[PDB]
RNA sequence: GUAUUCCAGGGGGCAUGCCUGUUUGAGCGUCAUU
RNA sequence: AUUCAAUUAAGCGGAGCUGGAAUUCAUUUUCCACGUUCUAGCAUUCAAAGUCCUAUACGGGCUGAUCCGGGUUGAAGACAU
RNA sequence: UGAAAAUCCACAGGAAGGAAUAGUUUUCAUGCCAGGUCGUACUGAUAACCGCAGCAGGUCUCCAAGGUGAACAGCCUCUA
RNA sequence: GUUUCAAAGGCCUAAUUUUCUAGGCCACCAUCGAAAGGGAAUCCGGUUAAUAUUCCGGAACCUGGAUAUGGAUUCUUCAC
């Protein structure tokens, strides 16, 4: 019985987790996701050239 | 005369395990799919004392392939492993301490603890303080490695069976010596009611069968065959050898 | 178009939590279902004896629908008809008295198994029909032998429910013919030459063949494997 | 043939039509009359010389109670009875194994006036 | 007492095994019909 | 049959895709692989695609997730009990 | 390496629901009604308990002043 | 023997506005055990031959029910 102001601070994960563990998992989050996207990049333009290069092994 | 202190230990009224500040069962994760055919991530938390037992455990976070949800499974930690640290257990998972493979899939010559008897087994062979299992053979008519344990007697297991990767931690224990009674009161304390043992030849005849006459001595062959009953067995039972051996075991 | 987004899931084996497949396959049923579908299988991995094996000999789809359009003509009567019929003796008695001719004679099928095995004990019988699943074997497995000796048509039919359906019963067992009219004597001798040639003349026959010994499917590819690689190296 | 579709590796009871009673006779026939009644519930006024002391002070009439009596239903007992509006109700086991209830009025009806009305003063 | 759901008061009910029937059902255990 | 173990009885056994290829050369002839490993994040209410309609509001069928046998799976076995 | 569970709260997550001639909020300010059952005296010991009894025996706890002195030691006072 | 080789259920919203029917999710499991463990919320002053955190006077607080006034929020909105 008592305000939600008093239990809680105006954040993402609030009354839960400490503001520095915010701080990382954010940066976390963000990086892993930049990292997610080049393994498209490298296996995309390998695994294509790969059919180009199996190729001329039967020529 | 009497039920000897040997034979009543089985009633189990007193002679129980104190399991108060037991944290829990230490096994292994269930088979199948997930850890059959590929692999799956877990992350350590915590490393725990466990109350009386020779060995830090590991509680480990998995998730569930068919729900949404999280299992802890409580690990028996082997040296090298710290919280904030992945793991990987499966067929197809890599050959790194802490990791949970299956002996099939794992060179000659390699060391492993928390070993399963069966497949499904969750643990079994080597889960004391500084032990580990060698893999010594293979075979490729019948699953079936072979592979030595720390006694030094050796064993033929399946080749499906699982086996943590590494030494278990907490060794040299044994080292140091207890010095004063009260620390040994302690150990056992946090396990059974099995200290303060009286020897049997103090004792009276009805008590015990070495017990009784005007001089402290057993009278007869300690030696006991292994074709005997419960009351007889006191002694050395089925023994090969007697006295002092000489460096090989 | 614009605003849409797709979206892949991939469910390879650590990725994602799994879709809703059908595990009809992986159940834990109750008790008495575990015991009827294991049931069916200990019996067929033995071997069956001769006498329970012919009971599988059973009357095909084609022939034994014409057979069922001739035993629901000679029906008994409904409960309703009865009252009927007495309700006219009742009549004919006070005012005629007459017995024995009035209410003319009934032509029926004839049922009940210690009704039945008395007809066929006096060569009285012409056809019959016995079901293929009765509880104990033992109260219908002698018939066959029974009817070979007095030189008497016999067929195994499906379903004893289906022998019950025209004699106002739940389960009937066994129905057989004695007596029929001039009119549709012609179709039943048509039937009984159908029937004869395959189990009255092959009751020499069907007494030496046994049954049984058939494995699962997990055992059939087991051993068509090891046969190949073996002998065909 | 085409199989029910189900998901979940359980088989749970199927919930059935269960059906409401309708007896062909009734096990009571007589319906029983009030068990505790207005009257059976307050029984005796007390008239120890303590209990006149609390009447003409405090406005609180005492009662001897019978045992098996709610506060919900002394509140009730008394209003129907002498016609009056009650504040509070207190109560107690004596030694002797009889209830007590001490009962305090609200301020417009005196405890003194009603007190000579009943019998006791 | 402001009341399908909260509070109190007066009245009537809710055990277990087994039998006979009634109504809902479960199982490719199995039969006929689209 | 009898005995032992595990799970809320999910992915058993055999064929098929795409495989990528294999070298007698593409094959109704066999081997051979299956979507995640710098980091103490995140993963749930079933979406895109095509197909029609509920008259396009809000949503129905087929795929996304292949098919066929309903033996839950693995020991052990006419020994043991 | 020094209990467990009832119990209460917070966050992630976006289910469903809402306006302007009107609508949402009862984790805030005030305001209304109700709170059952049983125990409740006194003793706790050189006299209310057990020991044949008003028996130098035995029986778990809390509060705790001044001076001397290392001191909850011994010896002497105040309150009761 | 107490979760087992058992077909072991009780928790929320509408539908319908006869108050009886429809939505749903979720699922190895009785019950007893502490007046020193856990635990929703009360204090001062007065009064009796003998009772009080329990009666009287005065000032508070909690849990469970009901509910309408003020304030806050709203042209792009669930505060800055």
């Amino acid at each position: 019985t008592v305000s939600r102001t008093k239990k809680t601070v105006s954040r993402a994960y609030g009354g839960s987790k400490s503001a520095n563990a915010v701080k990382e998992r954010i940066v976390r989050a963000f990086l892993i996701e930049e990292q997610k996207i080049v393994k498209r990049v490298i296996k995309e333009q390998t695994e294509a050239a790969k059919k180009a290069e199996k190729k001329d092994a039967k020529k | 005369g009497r039920v000897i202190r040997n034979q009543r230990k089985g009633a189990g009224s007193i002679f129980t395990s104190h399991t108060r500040l037991r944290q829990g069962a230490a096994k292994l994760r269930n088979l199948d799919y997930a850890e059959r055919h590929g692999y799956i991530r877990g992350v350590v938390k915590q490393i725990v004392h466990d109350a009386g037992r020779g060995a830090p455990l590991a509680k480990v976070v998995f998730r569930d392939p068919y729900k949404y949800k999280l299992r802890e499974e409580t690990f028996i930690a082997n040296e090298g492993l710290h919280t904030g640290q992945f793991i990987y257990a499966g067929k197809k998972a890599s050959l790194n301490v802490g990791n949970v493979l299956p002996l099939g899939s794992v060179p000659e010559g390699t060391i492993i603890s928390n070993v399963e008897e069966r497949p499904g087994d969750r643990g079994a062979l080597a889960r004391a303080s500084g032990n580990y299992v060698i893999v010594i053979g293979h075979n490729p008519e019948d699953n079936k490695t072979r592979v030595r344990l720390p006694s030094g007697a050796k064993k033929i297991i399946s080749s499906d069976a699982r086996g943590v990767i590494g030494v278990v931690a907490g060794g040299g224990r044994i080292d140091k010596p207890l010095l004063k009674a009260g620390r040994a009161f302690h150990k056992y304390r946090v396990k059974r009611n099995s200290w303060p043992k009286t020897r049997g030849v103090a004792m009276n005849p009805v008590d015990h069968p070495h017990g009784g006459g005007n001089h402290q001595h057993i009278g007869k062959a300690s030696t006991i065959s292994r074709g005997a009953v419960s009351g007889q067995k006191a002694g050395l039972i089925a023994a090969r050898r007697t006295g002092l051996l000489r460096g090989s075991q | 178009n614009p605003l849409t987004k797709s979206s892949p899931r991939n469910f390879g084996i650590g990725q994602a939590i799994q879709p809703k497949r059908n595990l009809s396959r992986y159940v834990k049923w109750p008790e008495y279902v575990r015991l009827q579908r294991q049931k069916k299988i200990l019996s067929i991995r033995l071997k069956v004896p001769p006498s329970i094996a012919q009971f599988q000999n059973t009357l095909d789809r084609n022939t034994a629908a014409e057979t069922f359009k001739l035993l629901k003509k000679y029906s008994p009567e409904t409960a309703a008809e009865k009252k009927e019929r007495l309700t006219k003796e009742a009549a004919a008695i006070a005012e005629g008295k007459t017995k024995q001719e009035a209410s003319p004679k009934p032509y029926v099928v004839k049922y009940g198994l210690n009704h039945v095995v008395s007809l066929i004990e006096n060569k009285k019988a012409k056809l019959v029909l016995i079901a293929n699943d009765v509880d104990p074997i033992e109260l219908v497995i002698f018939l066959p032998a029974l009817c070979k000796k007095m030189g008497v048509p016999y067929a195994i039919v499906k379903g004893k429910a289906r022998l019950g359906t025209l004699v106002n019963q739940k389960t009937s067992a066994v129905a057989a013919l004695t007596e029929v009219r001039e009119e549709d004597e012609a179709a039943l001798a048509k039937l009984v030459s159908t029937i004869n040639a395959n189990y009255l003349e092959k009751y020499e026959d069907s007494k030496k063949h046994w049954g049984g010994g058939i494995m699962g499917q997990k055992a059939q590819k087991k051993i068509e494997k090891r046969a190949k690689a073996a002998e065909s190296a | 043939k085409a199989l029910k579709v189900r998901t979940s590796a359980s088989f749970r009871l199927p919930k059935t039509l269960k059906l409401a009673r309708s007896p062909k006779y009734a096990t009571k026939a007589v319906p029983h009359y009030n068990r505790l009644d207005s009257y059976k519930v307050i029984e005796q006024p007390i008239t120890s010389e303590t209990a006149m002391k609390k009447v003409e002070d405090g406005n609180t009439l005492v009662f001897k109670v019978s045992l098996k009596a709610n506060k919900y239903q002394i509140k009730k007992a008394v209003k129907e009875l002498y016609e009056v509006d009650v504040l509070s109700v207190n109560t107690l086991v004596r030694p002797n194994g009889t209830k007590k209830a001490y009962v305090r009025l609200t301020a417009d009806f005196d405890a003194l006036d009603i007190a000579n009305r009943i019998g006791y003063i």
